[PDB]
């Protein structure tokens, strides 16, 4: 087998079809049915496609393997291995050339386009029911003329020359030849240049297209119509004879049985010059038999003999689920593998894990059987299954002796992520479940109720290598998703750490000094002193501070003996600080992160095991346990039980007076109940959790209690301060069905008893819960599914690019505070630039630099908000990503190496954790500091206001240290009070606006001067008396009245004298077009003051994400603008009023209609930018990537799928999010031209290498613009380069057939790929076998 | 058993070819073509490899060196 | 339960499913991502011929096993070959090129 790649696929030549037969097969008899033996050249010929059995001639006088190119005299077959006769193929010489049933009934008939002839001719003219004129020479007759019966017979009378006419697929390779490539390209495109219509112009497109892929690939028309037909190796279509002189044989023998006959009929009947029409009928028949052949079912659906049922053939096999592909390579049973249950198994290793004998053995049985052969235990094989099936003790020696170092691979049966498979090594023990380690179930997501575990076994040595190097469990301690450890203590361990470090008030041993930790140990262990109690302690820390080495410090601490005995543990480089305080869950996660960030792998592991040994340890010795006394009710509960009764019922009295509506009663109701169970809870949680009132010495005092299940919920073992509220408060309110609030909650606790409609309440809300969990799972299934299906091609293939592009990102500060900080999101990304200080000149981060920990650390004191960083979604690489552009994280901490497949890794970690998803009137500065506006031109008014006239206004908080803490948008007409400079105390009131309210603000003074505003056609005055009241009512498009639908009625703002003011510093005339709901209030008779209100205008989880991955346009999208300047009104009410925005600049003619019931935020004379908010509503992609471009698009998709994960806080790295997105714009469409079609969607990639191409070349092209295409991951998957993968889950017959007319070459260059062919992967530790392929090319 | 192999990727950056390295190595060792450099501690072949690896002895220079050799 | 080598189904020829048969374990699609997702290309490489679907493979390893070295002989699947002739009978010529 050659080591290949480029798999190539083109129409077969009839010579290239006669190369790789062997010989012609004349006869159709295969055996002779009496003595088994195969007959001479038939269907099955020894002589022809090979021995029946191996090493063996037909007639028995040569059988020996001595012999391999010997041919027995009496039967001409050489003795070979039979495979030989599976591969070896044959063929038949057609007498009439026959045309191929895929490249002409496939439903876009390329025949029939490419002659520009529809596919009911073609149809009419194959079936021979009547003639075509093809190049009928110097007559009045085109090229695709029908001509009937007798119309062609006084044709022929009348023309006996110049008259050529033909039939069947001869004529069609006739026609085909003939044709003039290059003449009818020009041609095409010179009526291109001159048409231009939709339809035409894209048929026409589709045409040429066409041609030039014939043109590239060099394939020529003719080879479409076949003249030699290879035959099947027969063992591939047996003919197998049935104990009972009968035979079953496959359908495939029996079309070749009919296709040979019907040729032979053929053949006599051609020697014999029998008539057209009956040489024309039977040329018909052997047209359905091979059709049948190669595609059945596009004709009258020939049926086998004497069966009903139809037969299958060639396209069948390949093409559908059943037949191959779709089910061959997808999902297959393996061997040497087990599966059992696990179980806790407290005394390994981190790395290994325990295993049952009796599995073990059956497992490794070969295994077992080689090394017994080889220390001579046992003469021969089956030996060896003896002394294993009695097992004596050389037996369990030898397995003992195999199994030191061999890993095992343990899976379990969801694998979310590529922590559900691990490798660990194995430790025989008796029993028959299996042992896991307690600290990776949280990796594996396992529980012991049950849950079973497969186990198997890697086979060669490069599997065994890769599981000890790549998988082991001590090598994955990092999950791939974030950067945080995995195989943190999840419940015991944290509850007997606790134990051991919190301190009491006065024990035994209050006070005495102790010289180290170990005399600590000598009076615990002994009873001479309680295991905590506060004490003076000499400790020698060790620091490295230096460059690598280990500094003493040694003082005097004040600490319990308990923390003591956990120092013992800690490796040297810690600072004591880590371990001197309560040590719960948090604390011993960061304890874990700072031991891995400062010494490195191997310590961090050995700490984490003696950590679980302590902890496991004086867990058990603590003792502690649950009691019906251990959960207090609180003593003043039944008080405020009595108290809300009371007040519900004098809230209900007073609603059957009827001073309050039935929603009105239900909302205070519900508020009330929710008040007292948040009463009660705390004062549960105040009498449990500080209740010790110990007394030291003398007086008394008091100490966070040390009651069990207090200790339970604070350590974060398990429980939290909800579920506690469940033990001992009220359980809070209940939801109906519909959602709905019950008005009376449950007021009794799991302590206490409920009673039936309480229960009942509880059961339905357990019954919606569960349901809500089942189909949550079900959904993330499929979204993950998806997700890894359309990234998976996606490779890091160089090192780095070399652009200087970047993604600016600063930290998230969403409203109130920094709910995300800098640090954290920078973090292992590549800088796209050197930061400056606050100084320029001060460069602080050289030209690109990974961001580790310390550079992280060194932008904290200093004080830079926002890094320009290189971003996976601007790298420049062909192909692929280069590892500077992606950045490091990883389960392990440096760089990206070459080779890794970050497509399925992100995939994966984006769709695992997916599973458990389910007024603003004055601004309130929560921290002192100066405000700053940002995107804002105000003009101060008499009032002394800084008056807001734009709509895209934001104030900014900047804090005393240079750094933007809190940041809002302010509306347009939003009343100020501070500006710029002014320091905000504590919680000011720095903003104030109406909420449901918008009012339009007067910038001038003076009289209201009505301007096309008529009384009655558009506007209805109902005004009110001298008080000044008025419901003057300019409508919106929709709601304008029906006269007053296209008469716009405006406001110029004059002064007293007449003359419109204008406003300040511009000569605009100001004419206020009044916005849709423009209440007139002030009616006219009373001097404008400069503020009065014209107009005023009034799901999440997994669909969410689906629905951003998925693109889905959300029915009410926003409007934008594309260009800036002036807006204008155009052709009005022709059912969707029109827009024209009329560039200052720029040119005019972009129109954009508008539904009547859209109201419009901005005026008609008002200055907008490109890309600002005209109609309220969520936006669709798409046009903020075209507008905006890329990173405007990445940045929403980061931030809104990012704001669904950390609701429920899950934290998941950005870095995967980019690699989707990045995945999902790979299709351009092309604008301009110069050597594209002018419109093809043609992916990035091929269009970044022709325009290298072009401006390469130094005449070129005026080069080839294009505009970036957003595709949903569905169709973008669908639109896979790759015939392939393609071919992999679609109609198979079509992709088929398009990449075998255009010639097209697979590189593979993917997973899917490479899986279906059986090779390696270009991934991992098969990168490096492709990278020798590659450079096994054009080398020595 | 060898539980972390950080030295031996701190040998060869790519993390992936270290392992071609070693199973090249680990063949020529269990086929018996070769002779373990390092004392083995009743370690399997693979180990072994590792082992060497991690302590400087091979790479793929001194393999192709070797083999020419 | 577990298995080593044992009685293969009739036409296709992957191990019994169940454990009345022996009877392996489904290698689903999921993990074939979980191990793509990591660099294990070898591994795959045994899981899709070696392990079930190869009988010459599968013979092959049992064979080099019992004589106790642990290597393998790559090479194309026969399986892919067999695609290739059948793809091949049909009117298409589809190549194994070389370099
Ligand atoms: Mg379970
Ligand atoms: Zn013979
Ligand atoms: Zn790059």
């Amino acid at each position: 087998t050659e080591e290949f790649d480029a798999i190539k696929i083109a129409l077969a030549s009839p010579d290239m079809i006669r190369s790789w037969s062997f010989g012609e097969v004349k006869k159709p008899e295969t055996i002779n049915y009496r003595t088994f033996k195969p007959e001479r050249d038939g269907l099955f010929c020894a002589r022809i496609f090979g021995p029946v059995k191996d090493y063996e001639c037909l007639c028995g006088k040569y059988k020996r393997l001595k012999h391999r190119g010997v041919i027995c005299e009496k039967c001409g077959v050489e003795v070979t291995q039979t495979k030989v006769r599976r591969e070896r193929m044959g063929h038949i010489e057609l007498a009439s050339p026959t045309a191929h049933i895929w490249f002409l009934k496939s439903l876009p008939s390329r025949i029939g386009l490419l002659l520009d002839m529809p596919l009911r001719d073609i149809e009419r003219v194959l079936y021979f029911e009547s003639y075509v004129v093809i190049e009928g020479g110097m007559t009045n007759l085109e090229r695709q003329q029908i001509l009937t019966e007798e119309q062609y017979l006084d044709a022929l009378e009348e023309f006996g020359d110049e008259f050529d006419a033909k039939m069947g697929a001869e004529a069609i390779q006739a026609l085909l030849k003939s044709m003039d490539l290059e003449q009818e390209c020009e041609q095409l495109r010179e009526e291109l240049n001159e048409t231009n219509s939709e339809t035409k112009r894209k048929k026409l497109t589709k045409r040429i297209k066409l041609l030039e892929a014939f043109v590239q690939s060099g394939n020529k028309p003719e080879w479409m119509i076949l003249t030699v037909l290879p035959v099947l190796p027969p063992d591939l279509r047996p003919l197998v004879p049935l104990d009972g002189g009968r035979f079953a044989t496959s359908d495939l023998n029996d079309l070749y049985r009919r296709v040979i006959n019907r040729n032979n009929r053929l053949k006599r009947l051609l020697d014999l010059a029998a008539p057209d029409i009956i040489v024309r009928n039977e040329k018909r028949m052997l047209q359905e038999a091979v059709d049948a052949l190669l595609d059945n079912g596009r004709r009258g659906r020939a049926i086998t003999g004497s069966n009903k049922r139809p037969l299958k053939s060639l396209a069948d096999m390949i093409k559908g689920k059943q037949g191959r592909f779709r089910q061959n390579l997808l999902g297959k049973r393996v061997d040497y593998s087990g599966r059992s249950v696990i179980t806790v198994g407290p005394y390994l290793r981190l790395h290994q894990c325990g295993l049952p004998k009796k599995m073990a053995l059956e497992l490794f049985k070969p295994f077992i059987y080689g090394k017994l052969e080889l220390r001579g235990l046992a003469t021969t094989i089956k030996a060896a299954k003896k002394m294993v099936e009695r097992e004596e003790a050389v037996v369990w020696d030898i397995l003992d002796e195999v199994i030191r170092e061999h890993p095992v691979l343990l899976n379990r049966a969801p694998t979310l992520h590529r922590l559900g498979i691990q490798a660990f090594e194995p430790v025989l023990i008796e029993g028959k479940a299996i042992q896991l380690h307690p600290l990776v179930c949280a990796a594996y997501n396992a529980d012991f109720d049950g849950d079973q575990m497969a186990v198997h076994v890697p086979l060669t040595l490069e599997a065994q290598l890769e599981a000890r190097a790549l998988m082991m469990s001590t090598n994955n301690i990092l999950s791939p998703a974030n950067g945080e450890p995995i195989i943190v203590p999840s419940q015991d361990v944290v509850l007997g750490l606790y134990y051991m470090t919190r301190d009491c008030v006065n024990a035994k041993g209050e006070g005495m000094v102790l010289t180290g930790p170990k005399e600590a140990e000598r009076l615990y262990r002994s009873g001479l002193a309680s295991l905590h109690a506060r004490v003076k302690v000499r400790i020698t820390e060790y620091e490295k501070d230096a460059n690598g080495e280990l500094v003493a410090k040694t003082s005097l601490k004040d600490t319990t003996v308990g923390r003591a005995i956990l120092w013992m543990i800690v490796p040297k480089g810690l600072p004591y600080s880590i371990v001197n305080q309560a040590l719960g869950k948090k604390a011993i996660s960061k304890m874990l992160n700072t031991c891995y960030r400062i010494l490195g792998l191997k310590p961090t592991v050995i700490f984490a095991d003696q950590i679980m040994y302590t902890g496991f340890a004086y867990a058990a010795r603590s003792g502690a346990s649950v009691g019906i006394d251990d959960m207090v009710i609180p003593e003043k509960k039944h008080e405020i039980i009595s108290e809300a009764e009371a007040e519900v019922a004098e809230i209900q009295e007073q609603f059957q007076s009827g001073l309050v509506t039935a929603g009105e009663r239900y909302n205070k109701v519900i508020d009330i109940w929710a008040a007292a169970n948040d009463r009660v809870s705390k004062a549960m949680m105040d009498n449990l959790q500080t209740e010790t009132v110990i007394n030291r010495d003398g007086q008394e005092e008091k100490q966070v209690s040390f009651n069990s299940i207090y200790m339970m919920a604070d350590s974060g073992a398990r429980g939290s301060a909800a579920q506690i509220r469940q033990l001992a408060g009220m359980r809070g309110l209940m939801a109906k069905p519909d959602g709905s609030i019950i008005e009376t909650p449950i007021t009794a606790n799991f302590r206490e008893g409920l009673n039936v409609l309480q229960y009942f309440i509880s059961t339905h809300g357990a019954r919606k819960g569960l349901a809500d969990t089942a189909l949550k799972t079900a959904n993330s299934g499929y979204l993950t599914r998806r997700l890894v299906d359309v990234a998976q091609d996606l490779v890091v293939t160089e090192d780095d690019c070399g652009t200087h592009e970047g993604i600016m990102m600063t930290p998230v500060i969403e409203g109130g505070d920094v709910k995300e900080p800098l640090r954290d999101r920078v973090l292992g990304r590549v800088t796209a630039e050197d930061v400056l200080k606050p100084g320029t000149a001060d460069i602080l981060v050289p030209r690109n630099t990974l961001l580790h920990e310390q550079w992280c650390d060194l932008l904290e004191e200093n004080s830079v908000d926002a890094v320009k960083v290189r971003s996976v979604v601007s790298c420049d690489t062909d192909f692929g990503v280069c590892a500077h552009c992606y950045g490091r994280d990883l389960a392990r901490g440096h760089i990206i190496n070459k080779g890794e497949a970050i497509g399925v890794i992100a995939a994966q970690s984006i769709g695992e954790p997916g599973t458990q998803l389910t007024a603003e009137s004055s601004i309130q500065v929560k921290n002192k500091g100066s405000i700053k506006l940002s995107n804002v031109k105000s003009v101060v008014n008499s009032s002394g206001k800084l008056v807001i006239t734009s709509r895209n206004t934001e104030l900014k908080l900047i804090d005393e240290f240079g750094r933007t803490k809190e940041s809002y948008k302010v509306p347009y007409g939003a009343v100020l009070a501070k500006g710029d400079g002014e320091q905000v105390a504590g919680g000011e009131t720095v903003a104030n606006w109406d909420p449901h309210t918008m009012p339009v603000i007067t910038e001038v003074s003076g009289f209201v001067r009505f301007t096309d505003m008529i009384d009655g056609q558009t506007i209805t005055r109902q005004t009110d008396e001298l008080t000044g009241l008025s419901s003057l009512v300019v409508l919106d498009s929709a709601e304008r009245t029906a006269g007053g639908k296209d008469l716009r009625p405006a406001l110029k703002i004059v002064d007293a004298q007449g003359n419109d003011v204008l406003i300040p510093g511009t000569d605009m005339p100001a004419q206020y077009f009044l916005p849709g709901k423009a209440i007139v209030q002030l009616e006219d008779g009373v001097q404008i003051s400069s503020g009065d209100t014209l107009a005023r205008i009034p799901t999440g989880g997994l669909p969410r994400v689906a629905d951003l991955f998925e693109a889905r346009r959300p029915k009410e999208p926003a409007i934008l603008a594309e260009i800036s300047g002036i807006v204008s009104f155009g052709k009005e009410t022709k059912g969707k009023r029109r827009l024209v925005i009329t560039p200052v600049d720029g040119s005019d003619p972009y129109e954009e209609m508008i539904p009547k019931w859209r109201q419009l935020n901005v005026f008609e004379g008002e200055r907008v930018e490109r890309g600002d908010v005209i109609s309220d509503g969520p936006e669709a992609p798409h046009d903020i990537l075209r507008l905006r471009g890329v990173h405007a698009v990445t940045r929403y998709i980061v931030n809104e799928v990012q704001d669904v994960y950390r609701l429920q806080g899950v934290k998941i790295n950005d870095k995967h999010i980019e690699v989707i997105v990045r995945q999902m714009l790979r299709k351009a469409t092309i604008v301009n031209a110069g050597s594209s079609d002018f419109l093809e969607g043609e992916q990035v990639e091929y269009s970044r290498v022709k325009i290298a191409n072009r401006e390469l070349e130094a005449n070129g092209k005026v080069g080839a613009t294009y505009s970036r295409d957003l595709l949903g991951i569905t169709k973008a998957s669908l639109a896979t380069e790759s015939f392939i993968s393609a071919a992999s889950f679609q109609e198979t017959t079509r992709v088929l057939t398009e990449a075998a007319v255009a010639g097209k070459r697979d590189e593979l260059r993917g997973l899917k790929e490479n899986v279906i062919v059986g090779r390696l992967i270009p991934a991992g530790t098969g990168y490096a076998y492709h990278q020798d392929r590659m450079r096994r090319r054009a080398a020595g | 058993a060898r539980v972390t192999v950080q030295d031996a990727v701190e040998k060869i950056g790519n993390r992936f070819d270290l392992v071609l390295v070693a199973a090249r190595r680990a063949r020529q060792m269990q086929v018996g073509g070769k002779d373990p450099l390092v004392p083995e501690e009743n370690d399997k072949t693979t180990v072994i490899a590792l082992r060497e690896i991690e302590e400087g002895l091979i790479n793929n220079q001194i393999l192709d060196v070797r083999e020419r050799q | 339960h577990a298995r080593s080598t044992g009685s293969y189904s009739l036409v296709t020829q992957q191990p019994l499913g169940g454990k009345a048969q022996f009877g392996g374990q489904r290698f689903g699609e999921m993990e074939v991502w979980a191990l793509e997702a990591y660099g294990a290309a070898y591994t795959l490489q045994e899981m899709l011929t070696v392990k079930s679907d190869d009988v010459n493979g599968r013979t092959k390893m049992y064979k080099n096993i019992v004589d106790g070295n642990h290597q393998m002989e790559p090479g194309m699947p026969e399986s892919f070959n067999v695609l290739l002739k059948e793809i091949r009978s049909l009117g298409i010529n589809i190549e194994l090129e070389d370099e």
